[PDB]
């Protein structure tokens, strides 16, 4: 109960919390389920893109980004934020690069982007972010990375995350991966069947899968998966799932 | 204060592109100690650029323009530069660099081969651009203009190995002129390949 | 009525202003402090709020110097303290390097009033929560002054404020004299910081500062200690 | 290195008593090398600091800098009257430190003041 | 503020930011000397912004 | 640092009762070097003007970019393409708005007025323009004047006129091209065609 | 972007592509502008009048101006006289023009010679030095009967029954002063004026209560 | 004329320059860096410490080019305590190029960068007068640059060891001074192992 | 700014009939919302600095999770309260220390970086448009003439130098524990400093701790730079105490 | 009845984590007339209709122009409207005159998006209450965009968006499949019969309210209102 | 109240005598007479680092 100190993000519930803030983290809750797995030479994502209308193209509003050469993005939550995010991501990225002339680490991009987001919960002129989003990098001298930041500003290092509705289920069922002795392509199956279980057909009428890695695979670059193996994982699933 | 000249580019097209020729040298003033740079940048599948005159403002346009070449392919909507985009922004950046009287001291030779059509441009300091079939400028850009001038005139198609041989010759009679190292560049079907030092 | 003890801008119909009235009840909530201006010199007494001994005699101190000739203590809060304190020393520098001369305690005490009256009058701030004791020694003749969160200050000749301040400022209308010395001045004010004190007095729980012709100083804790036991 | 500083005659198609004595001609250049650096310290000071904060930590440190200054910059005196920056100079860092525009022409004693009405509405930017 | 006595590079640092602030135009040749918690220093200002410590 | 660079060129423009007809040469150069032996100095502007500048070759094309952006700037707010007349005003005002600091650039302007008659318009690098029936300019102006005052017609008479002109400018001329460019505005729209030299 | 919205002022810091202590910032805005009127700052050959010469006097019929085209029809009641540079003069007296009409659209009165002479030396008494160069006669009639004042870029500005500016100047001016006259006919004048500018080495103005008319 | 030639304003040859000389050699294990003394003086220290293991020596104006170290150490610490991690002889030279590029039309400043990382091993980098950065196996600035470039090119050769190459930069130090002066010369060899200095003379 | 809120409660510039400010307390009341809870101790020559670390999925990666900071070579720090806002604050402390060795030509002492956070810190108690930060910030280093030094500042804006501090949830009983140590005796070693800033959270937790459920930071005059204990060390102290 | 508090501001989240202010807006653009737009692999169509206050006052126009080979569609609002659209020209001219080349509608989009996002997270500001629908043509072919007060775009291949466009979107659903060989002809009719789903049984299309845009591979942006639409509305059948 | 003044003033040095100087002083030089002149200050001064303290 935080009736009446709930109204600005500069204001002190009594017992010592700000409650702008955990509404904006319960209103992540409104989309579908993202994830994202560690593994040992690369990071696979894979989001659960529902589908509106038959009157769409292929490719419209995804939700897979690609803020530099080397740096795949997943996000959740209202899209408006999530481009905005994106843009600034690639601002950071490119500005390090220019300044610096190497590309810039993994937990350098994540700690500026995190700053940048807490920065909207002091004022009261404007309101905290409604998204979340992970980031996913690899190189040779460093080794596969995954982060997530949450709209309060908070970021951590992940072995494997979930995002969205259906995120307990989606941890239960990675909790159970021996990723770290495991490769992308015996991983990109365990992503497409993970997302096959939680998704849930009686309010949700159809959707479409939606995966990208980055790894040695691709030469530490943020790729698309190719539409063969696509077809081989949701096949996959498709069997599991009887 | 002291104006010097700066280092000879050179340019041809054949039938399939185009070749350019640069000079390893330094600088003929007091900065003839740093030898052995590259004066070639290669843009993306489809441009290559030379320049001549003032290194560091060189550099600076070699970042920007690198960083304009990744956001756009980051984005992935099968769009790119042409040749003649790079051409004109290059023109205008002149231009507008100019009008402050802070110019950028360069004067940038441009090949390309888009949609089966080579392309040869030329931008100073002034912001004086133009498109020819044989481009010169440096120190001999007037004692090589002519010369390619007329051997473009008497063969108006030329081949690779035929402009290959004639910017070959047009170097080696620069340096009969006045007594090292260059190298060469070209764009085609394939993509840009640069071949040095020599 | 409740309807103008929110905005600082608003006069009530009776023309008050309400939280200012509240900012002087915040200052008369603080740690007692005491000061008394004798014949020769000024005295300034007050308690402080550590009282433990994980407390690091070193580290930070409630009377302080603003030049060679003043110094000043406070009751209310101690971040509202620091700000005017480094405002106070700033200003002397201007008024030295101007003039060449050590600033008047008068004018010191103008400008900084001047400085915390801005506060009460734009909608956006608070008052400051904290009032000031300054003495000083100029022309060979001592000063005292105090000034309030609305940017007033009055010429004392013995003083006292903070918790229970109306008992102090009658005991020492009881036992006041004008051809006093500087010991029976310090004696007095120890006297007077006893009478709202509830524990047992060390020279580890009091901070005396003293100001005469020789300049201000801030008494060591064995003499404190020397003091205290004079008395018994 | 904080005092090293890196078409405007519009024409009326968009009260001579209030400006005068000035011609476009003498304003076009400065009268001595130190005027504009003088004039323009505090500027390019925080001008610096935002560069390398920005190129050092990211976007959020200069906003959040910005921010403090207006939202700080906000609750001062009418401009008719002198006020103290406290606040803005203990956030800017300059509370423990004396410069020649303290000791120099005290603009608490300057010898022309205008109308209040007309300095509240310039400063507005109606006029 | 700080409760203790200064230091002789903190003098030479805000001497040497002022003149080089003034290009030159303010001219003062300094010589600098005292001694600190480190020890005895020495230095040598020029009215351009230049110091140099010597013995 | 001399920001300006002097480049040679001849323009023309002769008046008719119902077209008009602007010539220039096809030549770069800095004096000496020859920079190119194909570089038109004439712009088509709508479907009844055309433009032919010389000077400074930089000026030039910032002022062609100039006024075609003007022109689509027009063409949105008054949902009309804008006249001869029009054209004549606007370029006046944007060549004296850098009166202290001026375009190296001569222009003339050829077209047809609202009554379909040919019209003639001639500046100066800060903006002086009137309406003529005949004018010269670029760099041999001065020696090419004199003949053609000394010398309305029809087109076919106007066009061998032309021609001699410009063949016996290019002989004495150190500047001129080595090909002719005309550009004939008529009522049923423009055509242009190249004559060696 | 919403908090570098809220802060009012445009920084190149707040900007995109920034790097350094500049960047690509000054090689971004690079278009054509959306709309606005503005003389650029300081940094050929400039077509000036120098074999012109131009005559005016005022007597009780009005003003009569001669001159050797040479003379600006500002209004329908109003007339001037360019000598120095072309283009000022007909860029100054243009805006002249506009200021006059709407001066009679708001205030629904035409504006007198007075005023119209004040305008223009105060915009050009603006520049002064920058290099213009423009000498003027301006003529017209209003409620206070004929009207004659002279205008150039020193800012002068003086009131006079007789002028004379050009390179005949002096025998044309001791021609109209020896046989000037205030109480003069119409022809008389005419021929006066015509005999002045002939014996300066031809048009010829007449402006009168409801406009002014052209006589050859 | 200048359009077609592509002139140049020539940074180095503004003003006659009687300065020091400077130089720096890579060497197997790392980098040496040396000036030398050629009015008053003789006791100056020419090596200005940037952090633990660069260094850097300085040609031109003393105000000028001592500002731009100052503000270099300072940005050079913030990012090293901001990443976490000891810093790259790189950054420090894309640093110093910033600011000799961006005021070349106020300050006469040339910068001579060395130093080493564990990544690329000893390191030395030219940024003179009009700001190019270059990365030399030997870099000579100062007043012999002319004099000694021709025996410095032909003496040198690959990576020797620390010895030999104080030995071969004392020697070429010593020519490049006695050009016809002083008797100071100050070397440093910087390492892994951490900086060793020594001062010759007589 | 969109207005004020009314109410002696519910804005940080209005004062209560009272006169006290609540925001501010319920700041204070938001550094209990962590549920961890720290110990700084003084010895004769080393300074120390422990904390809990708690570490509840086993998807995440125990190596990004910590408390413990670095502002400069030889400033650490410890951070309680929400993690953004610890983050920020050692954002800011970071670039004070730098501009005040730039400015000043030598490095910030303790006491004043401490000072210079409060300063910056009280500024958002007296304007309506910022909010106070819920964490508190405790330092260690040593001193040239004076040996180590312990600091702490609070959201108020008020700071102090101590013996020994502590912070979080059982800061009182943490107090008291070690306030009978203080008086009992302050003549300790390396050894005892970091012995009795375990042996405090362990008796006030009631927890026996493992190597991997705690981390120390330690400073001492031999080695002056901020250094963070492994888990080797850990449990060997760890073994001694015990045994 | 809860919900008072919470939907006076686009800065305050309600405790179900939504911003109903945006909500509402997204309503302004059912205000407005139908519209539909539709494409094949060669050229692109858009089909407004047009109300009029009366019988003695011009319909207003909902088709505008962008550039040579762009041109959009208006429901919602008109403020906002006049304001994108001059944004969107002022945008193309620009990339025109520095790059000498046109402006891809992707790019173009994503900045109207990006401007957009703005007005919905800071104070003393109201989201744009207006709907676009954008044809254009670029190297990659014809494309069809639609734009959302909620500063959200997708790329279509068929959409209709105004008052009663559920009828519209339906036909476009089902008649899907034979948009991408059709020539402008039959193609122009199958938007033209989409829009008709739109009116009550009762009454039909005349040439008072009606407009047509088409761009092409080698055809520019052109408008045909009023006598300029008898071509195409020649060939319609009697409502079936 | 002044009525040309628009913004508050500030403090620091004037730059209002600039230009009248700069032509005065050539004009007197031109027709040969004397200015005030600035005090100046050459006397030796020296400084030694000794073992504990400076001199």
């Amino acid at each position: 109960i935080g009736t009446g100190y709930d109204l600005s993000a500069s204001t002190f519930s009594p017992d010592g919390r700000v409650f702008q803030v955990e509404y904006a983290m319960k209103a992540v809750e409104n989309s579908s389920t993202a994830i994202g797995i560690r593994c040992k030479d690369g990071v696979v994502f894979g989001v659960e893109k529902l589908v509106l209308s038959k009157l769409y193209e292929e490719g419209s509003n995804k939700r897979l980004f690609n803020v530099d050469r080397h740096v795949g993005m997943a996000v959740a939550g209202l899209l408006a934020d999530a481009r905005s995010l994106a843009d600034i991501a690639r601002e950071e990225a490119s500005n390090f690069r220019s300044n610096f002339g190497y590309n810039i680490p993994l937990k350098h991009l994540a700690d500026r982007v995190a700053m940048y987001v807490h920065a909207y919960t002091l004022y009261s002129a404007v309101r905290p972010f409604g998204c979340s989003f992970m980031l996913g990098s690899y190189s040779v001298n460093d080794g596969a990375q995954l982060y997530m930041i949450d709209p309060s500003g908070v970021s951590y290092g992940y072995w494997g995350c979930a995002i969205g509705k259906a995120r307990q289920a989606a941890k239960t069922e990675i909790e159970k991966l021996q990723m770290k002795e495991m490769t992308c392509r015996d991983i990109v199956k365990e992503v497409a069947k993970i997302i096959y279980i939680v998704h849930d057909e009686v309010k949700d009428k159809a959707f479409e899968l939606e995966l990208s890695w980055v790894g040695e695979l691709t030469n530490g670059r943020h790729e698309i998966v190719p539409k063969d193996i696509r077809e081989e994982a949701e096949k996959y699933a498709k069997e599991s799932l009887k | 204060n002291p104006m010097v000249t700066g280092t000879s580019v050179l340019g041809v097209k054949f039938e399939g592109g185009v070749v350019i020729a640069a000079d390893m040298l330094g600088s003929y003033g007091s900065l003839a100690r740093f030898r052995n740079i590259s004066r070639i940048m290669r843009v993306n599948n489809s441009t290559m650029l030379g320049a001549s005159g003032d290194y560091a403002d060189f550099q600076y346009l070699k970042q920007v323009l690198g960083q304009m070449v990744i956001d756009e392919e980051l984005l992935g909507d099968g769009h790119s530069y042409s040749p003649r985009a790079i051409h004109s922004w290059l023109t205008r950046a002149m231009y507008s660099r100019r009008s402050k009287m802070n110019p950028l001291w360069n004067t940038m030779v441009i090949g390309g081969y888009a949609d089966g059509e080579s392309f040869l441009g030329y931008v100073d300091m002034l912001g004086v651009a133009y498109e020819a079939p044989s481009l010169a400028t440096g120190y001999g850009a007037y004692l090589a203009q002519p010369l390619l001038r007329e051997v473009l005139e008497k063969q108006p198609v030329l081949s690779q190995t035929e402009a290959r041989d004639l910017v070959e010759r047009c170097m080696r009679v620069l340096y009969y002129r006045d007594a090292n190292r260059f190298q060469t560049a070209t764009v085609t079907e394939k993509g840009v390949e640069i071949e040095g030092p020599l | 009525e409740r309807g103008y003890s929110f905005s600082l801008t608003t006069f009530s119909p009776s023309g008050k202003l309400v939280q200012i009235e509240y900012a002087l009840a915040a200052v008369a909530g603080g740690a007692p402090s005491v000061g008394i201006k004798a014949a020769n010199g000024v005295v300034l007494a007050t308690e402080k709020k550590q009282k433990s001994i994980l407390y690091d005699e070193r580290s930070v101190h409630k009377v302080e110097p603003i030049t060679k000739h003043i110094g000043l203590v406070y009751s209310g809060m101690g971040p509202d303290y620091r700000v005017l304190v480094h405002r106070a020393r700033k200003l002397a520098q201007q008024y030295y390097l101007v003039y060449q001369e050590p600033i008047p305690t008068a004018q010191l005490v103008q400008r900084v009033a001047s400085v915390m009256q801005e506060y009460t009058q734009s909608g956006g701030v608070r008052p400051f929560g904290v009032s000031l004791l300054i003495c000083g020694w100029n022309e060979g003749r001592p000063y005292l002054f105090q000034s309030d969160p609305s940017g007033a200050y009055f010429a004392w000749k013995a003083t006292a404020m903070g918790k229970n301040y109306v008992n102090g400022k009658t005991f020492l209308e009881k036992r006041y004299n004008e051809d006093l010395e500087l010991e029976d001045a310090i004696h007095t004010a120890i006297l007077t910081l006893k009478e709202s004190f509830e524990g047992q007095m060390t020279e580890d729980n009091i901070e005396v500062g003293i100001c005469n012709e020789a300049g201000f100083r801030r008494l060591t804790p064995t003499e404190v200690k020397d003091y205290l036991a004079a008395i018994a | 290195m904080n005092a090293r500083g890196l078409d405007s005659i519009p024409v009326t198609e968009l009260d001579l008593l209030r400006k005068g004595f000035s011609c476009v001609k003498n304003e076009l250049l400065p009268s001595h090398p130190l005027e504009l650096s003088e004039k323009n310290f505090q500027l390019n000071q925080d001008k610096m600091n935002f560069s390398t904060l920005r190129n050092i930590q990211g976007l959020f440190a200069p906003l959040k800098l910005q921010m403090e200054f207006k939202a700080v910059q906000q609750v001062q005196r009418l401009p008719f009257l002198s006020s103290s920056n406290l606040s803005l100079d203990v956030l800017r860092g300059n509370d423990e430190t004396i410069g020649f525009e303290d000791i120099l022409n005290d603009p608490s004693q300057s010898e022309v003041m205008g109308e209040p009405h007309l300095m509240v509405e310039y400063k507005l930017g109606l006029l | 503020s700080t409760g203790r006595l200064p230091r002789v590079v903190t003098a030479n640092r805000m001497l040497k930011q002022m003149l080089f602030r003034y290009q030159g135009y303010i001219g003062a040749a300094l010589v600098l000397g005292g001694v600190d918690v480190t020890g005895p220093h020495l230095y040598s200002i020029y009215p351009h912004g230049s110091t140099d410590k010597l013995p | 640092f001399s920001p300006y660079v002097f480049n040679g060129g001849t323009i023309l423009a002769i008046a008719g009762e119902d077209f008009a007809i602007v010539a220039s040469d096809t030549r770069l150069s800095e004096g000496f070097s020859i920079h190119t032996r194909d570089s038109p100095k004439c712009y088509k502007l709508t479907d009844k003007t055309v433009i032919g500048c010389s000077g400074f070759h930089g000026d030039c094309l910032t002022l062609t970019k100039i006024i075609e952006a003007r022109l689509k700037m027009y063409k949105h707010s008054n949902n009309k393409a804008m006249t001869t007349g029009a054209i004549a005003a606007m370029l006046s005002t944007i060549l004296y708005s850098r009166r202290f600091f001026p375009y190296y650039v001569y222009n003339i302007i050829g077209g047809l007025d609202e009554e379909g008659k040919g019209a003639v318009y001639s500046f100066d690098p800060v903006g002086s323009y009137q309406r003529d029936s005949f004018k010269a300019g670029g760099s041999a102006s001065a020696m090419l004047q004199p003949l053609l005052d000394n010398q309305p017609l029809s087109l076919d008479r106007a066009m061998r006129l032309v021609k001699d002109v410009f063949i016996s400018a290019a002989e004495r001329d150190v500047y001129t091209g080595d090909a002719l460019r005309i550009c004939i505005v008529t009522k049923e729209g423009i055509r242009e065609e190249t004559v060696s030299l | 972007m919403a908090l570098a919205s809220v802060l009012e002022r445009p920084l190149p810091v707040n900007q995109r592509g920034f790097f350094g202590l500049g960047g690509r910032a000054d090689l971004l805005d690079l278009g054509p502008g959306s709309l606005s009127d503005g003389l650029s700052l300081a940094a050929p050959g400039i077509e000036m009048l120098h074999g012109t010469t131009t005559l005016a006097f005022k007597f009780r019929h009005g003003v009569i101006v001669a001159a050797d085209k040479k003379v600006i029809e500002i209004n329908p009641y109003l007339l001037g006289t360019m000598a120095g540079g072309a283009a000022d003069c007909s860029f100054w007296e243009r805006l002249l023009a506009r200021q006059c009409r709407i001066y009679e659209l708001r205030n629904k009165e035409r504006i007198s010679v007075a005023a119209a002479s004040k305008l223009l030396a105060n915009m050009v008494y603006q520049y002064k030095g920058m290099g213009l160069s423009m000498g003027t006669m301006i003529c017209g009639w209003d409620k206070r009967g004929p009207g004659l004042y002279y205008v150039d870029s020193e800012g002068n500005r003086i009131s006079g029954a007789t002028f004379s500016v050009g390179s005949g100047s002096v025998y044309a001016y001791g021609v109209m002063d020896r046989g000037y006259s205030y109480d003069l006919e119409v022809e008389q004048a005419y021929d006066l004026a015509r005999r002045a500018i002939y014996q300066a080495t031809v048009n010829l103005y007449h402006v009168r209560e409801d406009g002014w008319i052209r006589v050859s | 004329a200048w359009g077609p030639e592509a002139f140049t304003p020539d940074w180095e040859s503004r003003e006659v320059s009687t300065g020091t000389t400077i130089m720096a050699v890579q060497f197997d294990g790392g980098v040496v860096l040396g000036a030398d003394s050629r009015i008053a003086n003789r006791v100056t220290d020419k090596l200005t410490p940037i952090h633990d293991r660069i260094f850097c020596c300085r040609s031109g104006s003393a105000a000028d080019t001592q500002a731009v170290a100052d503000a270099v150490t300072y940005q050079l610490g913030f990012h090293s305590i901001e990443l976490n991690e000891p810093p790259l002889v790189h950054t420090a030279a894309s640093l110093f190029k910033e600011m000799c590029y961006r005021y070349r039309e106020d300050l006469m400043a040339g910068i001579i960068i060395a130093g080493w990382d564990p990544q690329e091993g000893g390191q030395g980098y030219s940024v003179p007068m009009g700001g190019m950065m270059v990365r030399q196996s030997f870099a000579i600035g100062g007043s012999g640059s002319s004099y000694i470039y021709g025996y410095v090119d032909a003496t040198y050769r690959e990576g020797m060891t620390k010895e030999e190459c104080l030995q071969f930069t004392a020697n070429a130090l010593a020519l490049a001074m006695e050009r016809d002066s002083g008797g100071v010369i100050r070397l440093a060899a910087i390492a892994e192992s951490g900086v060793e200095r020594q001062v010759l003379l007589g | 700014s969109r207005g004020s809120s009314a109410g002696f409660d519910r804005h940080i510039t209005i004062f209560s009939p009272e006169g006290r400010l609540y925001q501010v307390e319920y700041a204070f009341k938001a550094i209990n919302q962590g549920g961890l809870t720290s110990v700084a101790v003084r010895g004769k020559d080393c300074a120390v600095i422990v904390t809990q670390k708690k570490v509840p999925d086993k998807l995440l990666d125990s190596s990004t999770v910590t408390h413990l900071f670095k502002i400069t070579e030889n400033i650490g720090c410890v951070m309680t309260g929400m993690t953004a806002d610890s983050r920020s604050q050692v954002q800011r402390a970071r670039y004070e220390a730098a501009n005040w060795k730039y400015k000043y030509g030598y490095e910030i002492p303790v006491d004043m970086l401490c000072k210079r956070i409060a300063d910056i810190s009280q500024v958002y108690t007296q304007n309506a448009e910022m909010r106070p930060l819920g964490c508190c910030m405790i330092l260690i280093g040593i001193d040239e003439e004076q040996g180590p030094q312990v600091y702490k500042c609070d959201p108020a804006g008020y700071y102090c130098g101590f013996k020994a501090t502590a912070a979080g949830v059982k800061q009182t009983e943490s107090t008291s524990f070690l306030e009978k140590k203080v008086k009992k005796k302050f003549d300790w070693t390396f050894e005892q400093t970091v012995e009795t800033a375990i042996t405090c959270l362990s008796t006030v937790l009631s927890i026996d701790f493992k190597p991997s459920e705690i981390e120390v930071g330690v400073v001492t005059v031999e080695n002056p730079k901020f250094r963070i204990l492994t888990e080797a060390e850990i449990d060997a102290h760890l073994v001694a105490l015990a045994e | 009845m809860f919900r008072n508090q919470y939907d006076n501001d686009v800065t305050v989240w309600s405790p179900q984590g939504r911003i109903h202010q945006i909500e509402y807006a997204m309503e302004a653009v059912k205000q407005g007339s139908a519209t539909v737009g539709l494409k094949s692999k060669t050229h692109a169509v858009l089909v407004a209709l047009k109300r009029a206050q009366s019988e003695l006052a011009a319909h207003q126009k909902k088709i505008l122009h962008v550039d040579n080979h762009i041109g959009i569609s208006i429901a919602g609002l008109t403020a906002d409207a006049r304001l994108l659209c001059n944004f969107m020209r002022q945008e193309c001219l620009d990339s025109r005159f520095v790059f000498d080349r046109p402006l891809p509608v992707s790019r173009l989009v994503s900045l109207i998006g990006s401007k957009t996002q703005i007005p919905t997270q800071r104070y003393g500001r109201r989201p744009y209450g207006v709907g676009l629908l954008i044809a254009g043509y670029d190297d990659m072919g014809p494309h069809i965009f639609q734009t959302c007060p909620s500063a959200n775009y997708f790329d279509c291949r068929a959409m209709s968006i105004g008052a009663r466009s559920q009828s519209a979107r339906t036909y476009l659903e089902r008649h899907m499949s034979e948009f991408m060989e059709c020539n402008l002809n039959e193609l122009v009719k199958h938007g033209l019969r989409a829009l008709r789903e739109t009116l009550p049984a009762e009454q039909d299309l005349t040439t008072k309210n009606v407009s047509i845009g088409i761009v092409g591979k080698d055809l520019e942006f052109t408008i045909y209102d009023d006598d300029d639409v008898s071509p195409f509305l020649e060939g319609l059948e009697e409502r079936p | 109240a002044a009525v040309s003044v628009y913004a508050p003033p500030v403090g620091g040095f004037s730059f209002d005598n600039c230009r009248r100087n700069a032509v005065l002083e050539a004009d007197f030089a031109k027709r040969g007479y004397k200015l005030p002149k600035v005090r100046k200050t050459g006397t030796t001064i020296a400084g030694v680092v000794y073992k504990d303290g400076i001199v």
